[PDB]
RNA sequence: AGGGGCGUAGUUCAAUUGGUAGAACACCGGUCUCCAAAACCGGGUGUUGGGAGUUCGAGUCUCUCCGCCCCUGCCA
RNA sequence: CCGAGGGUAGGGCCCGUGACUGGGGCGAAGUCGUAACAAGGUAGCUGUACCGGAAGGUGCGGCUGGA
RNA sequence: UGGAGAGUUUGAUCCUGGCUCAGGGUGAACGCUGGCGGCGUGCCUAAGACAUGCAAGUCGUGCGGGCCGCGGGGUUUUACUCCGUGGUCAGCGGCGGACGGGUGAGUAACGCGUGGGUGACCUACCCGGAAGAGGGGGACAACCCGGGGAAACUCGGGCUAAUCCCCCAUGUGGACCCGCCCCUUGGGGUGUGUCCAAAGGGCUUUGCCCGCUUCCGGAUGGGCCCGCGUCCCAUCAGCUAGUUGGUGGGGUAAUGGCCCACCAAGGCGACGACGGGUAGCCGGUCUGAGAGGAUGGCCGGCCACAGGGGCACUGAGACACGGGCCCCACUCCUACGGGAGGCAGCAGUUAGGAAUCUUCCGCAAUGGGCGCAAGCCUGACGGAGCGACGCCGCUUGGAGGAAGAAGCCCUUCGGGGUGUAAACUCCUGAACCCGGGACGAAACCCCCGACGAGGGGACUGACGGUACCGGGGUAAUAGCGCCGGCCAACUCCGUGCCAGCAGCCGCGGUAAUACGGAGGGCGCGAGCGUUACCCGGAUUCACUGGGCGUAAAGGG
């Protein structure tokens, strides 16, 4: 009584970011109801169970990235719903470190806010090629030409961090209303009810523009872990979004990064939104029941590669670029004793900055060949992509140029 | 969820109900018998006894009582009805109990 | 597994010129024939008086190293010699002798026991027609040990065999130098084996 | 009732049944009444099935009920042969 | 994963108007001795938890990060 | 009638814990004295009794394992 | 065919005596290291709580039907829908669900072990003997109509079949009362009286096969009882009312205070009663010269238990692991009156802990249940998987190869070691490649023959394309402990009663074979060490086999 996942259309992960109280979640629950009627295989979610965590619920806000499944007769999507605020950025950044495309969300009444910025900024440093805006809260005071000013300054923001801002498809409407009628209108297609048709402008808007990225299942295998759950009577399940290759029940895999020595196992099962996946492929968002391992051994930040491909390494001499202060990065300099927080895939393990001979300083812009030793052995390869935050603002970005041990 | 072992249960209640009665009968019918044997009613006494020795021994054919059980009741109904028909009885109708 | 490592070094330590290479060990250089003292930074210094335990340990190591066996097998074998009837001091050697890879050595098919092994290990030998690759295999009396056909034409099988010309195998073995056969006629007696080892002591090391 | 069957022995991948009279309810390799033979389904030795007839017959003549594969063996040793 | 605490020499602890950090006992060094103990001289010996921030200058005020304790979460 | 279990009451044994309090073992070089070991400078030891910072002292009897 | 000691109290000695070491054993755990195969073996803690799936059914050759598709159209067509004949879903009826599988919580007990007793008894299915199987009557599901319910499902009315129940007859016989004979606790023969039997089903049809009924004999499996044996505390010394016995009743398959009235006053205890503690018991396991000591995990046997506590029903058998009824805790559902569950079955989760596994493959074999049989069910079982947990086998190479590279380490600066070790030259061939390819499986069944004996023929392989075999073919893992004495093995430097070692005695205070590192050496090797536990040494609870004047110990 679980059912097998029938992979028909291609899968793409889209996340939903943006400041607080701007409809991020509702707009999410919306896509559920909207895309529902016009096709089965969706399973409806509401503003309530999208945020099932007590407090998250009882208290009001969204605290953990959701994870919803809704399709179109065109393309199958997996919707990762990030939280607003700051504080939880460590949970949006992990949600973002996945999603192929980001459905940005701004509010007509408020306009681009402090978090609206950073989120976009994180997207430009996480690696979310492609953003879609969705002005929400439009059903507010007749703004003949005010909501227009939003799309004028929001685009300014996107084209302010290397994003096709002028091209970005800025749909308009309200999710509440859109939702509301649907809420009391289970069955019912588009080209009918007012606002409901405003959601589709967005959905379709996604089937287009937004890609479906160069994917391969020929290289080894890799899967950065986003979370780990203990499934009763089953065992330890680790989720994430696949990188290269594929994985099916019965395969060997190693858990690499953030521990003494890596443990190898055998996958006991795979799924995708509770659907018994027969063989998750790259770019797929899966769940992996790892044979006989404990929730004390798997941890968000390590990988699940194929045995023998990519070991854990602490010291790594890697080339790196440093965001200038104008880029909202660093406005000073660091010594050969600097200890920042790098972000490899979904994890951030703090490392040192043992700077090379003759570089008695490093300020905004710039990009030298400095070494570093992490305090937690993490799965590293040759050319891995990473960023460098600290204090509450990204400061650089580079890739492994060489590996020490 | 459930098993076709309830058939065995239902099946049971009946059989229960079955020999339950075949059993009550023998109790009552054997009381009345000695009550009349102590009283002296030699005739209508054996009349009943001999009619119980019947109901009893039939319990054995089935799964109610059985063998030595059935026989036991008897050797305490005759061994009894006889030790009563001595109270100035002279078993007139030597129906079942041989002299 | 089988020691594998410097050998004339053991030859040394023990003192008694041990034969673990066959060929060169008859040469003017068994090393023992060149530096008759124990290996190591010391080896040639006043030898203290050996505890009865040393004497026994040393006498056992001597014997055991002479076969290339591991302690596990060696002892386990000894313990069996205890149970069987008759002077175990003897039986033991008889069992150490009845070992397969050894008899391959005791027949010339191989210059040294280390070699005898590899030979046995790689099919090269044949017991009563069928081929055995178990060095540990216990040859029983009246059995025939012989080189496997696929091997006869090998540079080695030849020479070692070429040497058995005019030579005689231990009084308890028979040998057909022409056809690479050879029978395990009788279980060798303590006498028949001129070993530089006092089996009597080896028995003592294993009591207390 | 009392039966004549095979009770396993030997090692894994080396079946070595023992022909035995025993209450049907006893577990397989459990305790029996009497031992009457052995049967190596892999026949290794000109001695792959011994069976005491005299006794095998006693049991049969009292109720002992053989298995199909236990009759074949019994028979093969000629338990029924009368002439 | 989200809250809240705690980290000053060796060991207990004080300086929070923002100003190189002392107080006791330890401890090291020297003299005497085989060597200590005692005695007598002489020396804070610190990663203020790490790294940055603001600052003319941070134990203190910001922030990020490490370890530990406490509460609340957490079914592919 | 019997009857698992529940209740009211009064006992018995056990595991843990408690303000305070008794002595004990152990811990290089802190204080007081000097009881024993040589009439150990009052022969020693002992049962008992009383007294004393502490070792101990005294009484009565006993022992020699004191001369 | 069987017996070894050593270190340590002293300035030294002999004795006493304790501690400790050398051996062996383990369901191990922990550290470092880890290549292969086979056979074993793997929750010692929470008898804690557990999602999910699966672990017990099977017979139409017992019976009637519901449904789907074919034979002839009852009639001439659809109508009172009748048969022929294999698939399907329950029902009724039989036999099995009491065995197989799990566990050790409880239990100091005739629970177990051992040898006996039953004139005091039971035994389904299975064999062997004897006798029958004659007639009659009826109900209840299934199904149809109605009513209630969210659901789990239950109530009213109406038929209906049987190997279902019931009643009479026959009575080889069997049961019961009284009497006689023999025997001697209730057993064997016997007499008058009374009471009790049964079912048809399939065919190849006055005969077979399968059932049925009663009775005797036999097997197998059991109940009960008795002698003897079975841990600690006596700082547990007195215990007992169903208490001990009797008589008469109830109960049972059967003896019995097993249960009850009545009468009596007993029963038990230093030969350890009563109480408290701990514990499943044995075959066996480990150790020991033995006598002993310790132990009860694999496997086999017996007991006991199935969430906790009690109960009876059916039944040859249970007071029943995946049956029922009640109570309790707990978890779950609801349409709020009632429903659901119990992995100490398999696999698995979590909690606890130093620690103990796959949600596997297959009924091919062996065993079990039902069946005429085909065959269906079989997490028994046969296999595979994971872990050096264990034992055993196997590899990391073999033969040459210098008065002897280098690097490192000692150095009386002459030289010495690591060392044939390396390099190097050949030689072999783990791996890998290609190819064939199992044993385990002959019988159920069919055929000549009486479904007799006997003969011939056919199907069936999870493990596995594995094992094993042949062809070609690459040098292709090594670690861990230790070196003061006991105990196999020594030098340099660093450190300086510091840091640290340590099983016991002890090492370290500026030349440390004892600390840390290095070179060297010894031991073992896919392992080596550590901790824990048992026996041994320990004649150190002494039966074998000790002692007490002053060593512990003679009682005032
Ligand atoms: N274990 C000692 C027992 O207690 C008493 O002895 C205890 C004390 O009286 C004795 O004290 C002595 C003192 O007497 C002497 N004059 C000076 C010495 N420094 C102290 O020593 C004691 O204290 C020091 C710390 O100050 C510890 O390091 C030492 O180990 C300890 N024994 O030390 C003992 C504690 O270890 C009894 N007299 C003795 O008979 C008894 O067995
Ligand atoms: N007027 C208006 N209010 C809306 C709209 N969409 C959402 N809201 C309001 O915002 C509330 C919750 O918004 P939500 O979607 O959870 O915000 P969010 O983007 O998840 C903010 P965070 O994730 O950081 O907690 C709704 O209950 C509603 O009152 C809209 O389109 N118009
Ligand atoms: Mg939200
Ligand atoms: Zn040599």
């Amino acid at each position: 009584a679980k059912g097998e996942f029938i992979r028909t259309k291609p899968h793409v992960n889209v996340g939903t970011i943006g400041h607080v109280d701007h409809g991020k979640t509702t707009l999410t629950a919306a896509l559920t109801f909207v895309t529902a009627a016009e096709n089965p295989n969706v399973e409806v979610k509401d503003y309530g169970d999208i945020d099932k965590a007590p407090e998250e619920r009882a208290r009001g806000i969204t605290i953990n990235t959701a994870h919803v499944e809704y399709e179109t007769a065109k393309r199958h999507y997996s919707h990762v719903d990030c939280p607003g605020h700051a504080d939880y950025i460590k949970n949006m950044i992990t949600g973002a470190a996945q999603m192929d495309g980001a459905i940005l969300v701004v509010s007509a009444a408020d306009g681009p806010m402090p978090q609206t910025r950073e989120h976009i900024l994180l997207a430009r440093q996480v690696g979310v090629p492609y953003i879609v805006v969705f002005m929400n809260k439009v059903d507010m005071v007749d703004d003949p030409e005010l909501l227009d000013l939003v799309e004028m300054e929001v685009r300014d923001l996107l084209n302010q961090y290397e994003f096709p801002g002028d091209e970005v498809p800025v749909i308009r409407g309200s999710a509440l209303l859109a939702l509301e009628q649907m809420h009391r209108n289970p069955k019912t297609r588009r080209g009918e009810n007012e606002w409901v048709d405003k959601i589709w402008e967005l959905l379709d808007a996604i089937d287009e523009y937004i890609p479906t990225p160069v994917r391969d299942v020929d290289k080894p295998f890799l899967m950065p872990v986003e979370d780990v759950f203990t499934i009763t009577g089953r065992g330890t399940v680790a989720t994430g979004r696949i990188e290269r290759g594929k994985v099916k029940v019965g395969d060997e895999v190693e858990i690499v990064g953030l521990a003494p020595e890596t443990r190898k196992t055998v996958v006991t099962g795979v799924e995708m939104h509770r659907k018994t996946l027969q063989e998750g492929i790259a770019g797929d968002n899966v769940g992996v029941l790892l044979r006989g391992v404990s929730r004390e051994e798997v941890e968000r930040g390590q990988v699940l590669a194929k045995p023998g491909s990519i070991t854990p390494h602490t010291k790594f001499e890697a080339s790196v670029y440093v965001l200038k202060k104008e880029e909202g990065g660093r406005h000073t300099g660091f010594f050969s004793g600097y200890r920042p927080q790098f972000y490899f895939r979904t994890t951030d393990v703090t490392g040192v900055v043992q700077l090379p001979p003759g570089v008695e300083m490093v300020m905004p812009g710039d990009n030298v060949t400095f070494t570093v030793e992490l305090i937690k052995p993490v799965a590293l390869e040759e050319g891995l992509r990473f960023a460098i935050r600290e204090g509450g603002r990204t400061v650089g970005a580079g890739v492994v140029t060489k590996i020490l041990e | 969820r459930n098993l076709s072992a309830l058939k065995r249960h239902r099946q049971s209640l009946k059989r229960r109900l079955r020999n339950k009665a075949k059993k009550s009968a023998i109790k009552t019918l054997s009381k009345k018998a000695i009550q009349l044997a102590q009283e002296g009613k030699a005739e209508e006494a054996l009349k009943i006894m001999r009619k119980a020795e019947s109901l009893i021994d039939k319990a054995a054919k089935g799964s109610t009582l059985h063998k030595n059980a059935a026989a036991r009741r008897k050797s305490r109904l005759m061994r009894k009805v006889r030790q009563l028909l001595e109270a100035a009885g002279a078993p007139l109708i030597g129906g079942g109990l041989s002299a | 597994g089988r020691y594998i490592g410097p050998v004339c070094r053991l030859c040394r330590r023990e003192g008694v010129k041990l034969y673990l290479k066959g060929e060169r060990c008859y040469s003017p250089k068994c090393a023992m024939e060149r530096r008759p003292y124990p290996p190591g930074q010391h080896g040639q210094k006043r030898a203290r008086r050996p505890s009865d335990y040393a004497v026994r340990l040393r006498e056992k190591q001597k014997l055991r190293r002479i076969y290339g066996i591991s302690e596990r097998q060696f002892r386990n074998l000894f313990e069996e010699a205890s149970k069987k009837k008759g002077v175990t001091g003897s039986v033991f050697l008889g069992l150490l002798e009845s070992r397969l890879d050894n008899v391959v050595y005791r027949l010339g098919f191989a210059v040294s026991r280390r070699q005898a092994r590899q030979l046995v290990r790689h099919g090269h030998i044949t017991v009563n027609g069928r081929r055995v690759d178990l060095p540990s295999y216990r040859v029983r009396p009246g059995d025939e040990i012989a080189v496997a056909e696929k091997s006869r034409n090998l540079e080695l099988i030849r020479q070692n065999l070429e040497a058995m010309k005019g030579r005689k195998v231990g009084p308890w073995l028979s040998l057909d130098v022409e056809g690479m056969k050879g029978k395990f006629l009788r279980l060798p007696d303590r006498e028949d084996l001129a070993l530089p080892v006092n089996e009597q002591l080896v028995i003592e090391f294993y009591s207390r | 009732m009392v039966k004549i069957r095979l009770a396993r022995f030997g090692s894994k991948h080396n079946p070595h049944y023992r022909i035995v009279v025993t209450d049907a309810r006893r577990k397989r390799d459990g305790k029996y009444i009497e031992k009457i033979g052995y049967y190596d389904p892999r026949k290794t030795t000109p001695d792959w099935l011994k069976v005491d007839v005299e006794r095998a017959r006693y049991w049969l003549s009292v109720g002992a009920q053989p298995t199909d594969t236990a009759r074949r063996l019994l028979r093969q040793a000629g338990v029924f042969r009368q002439e």
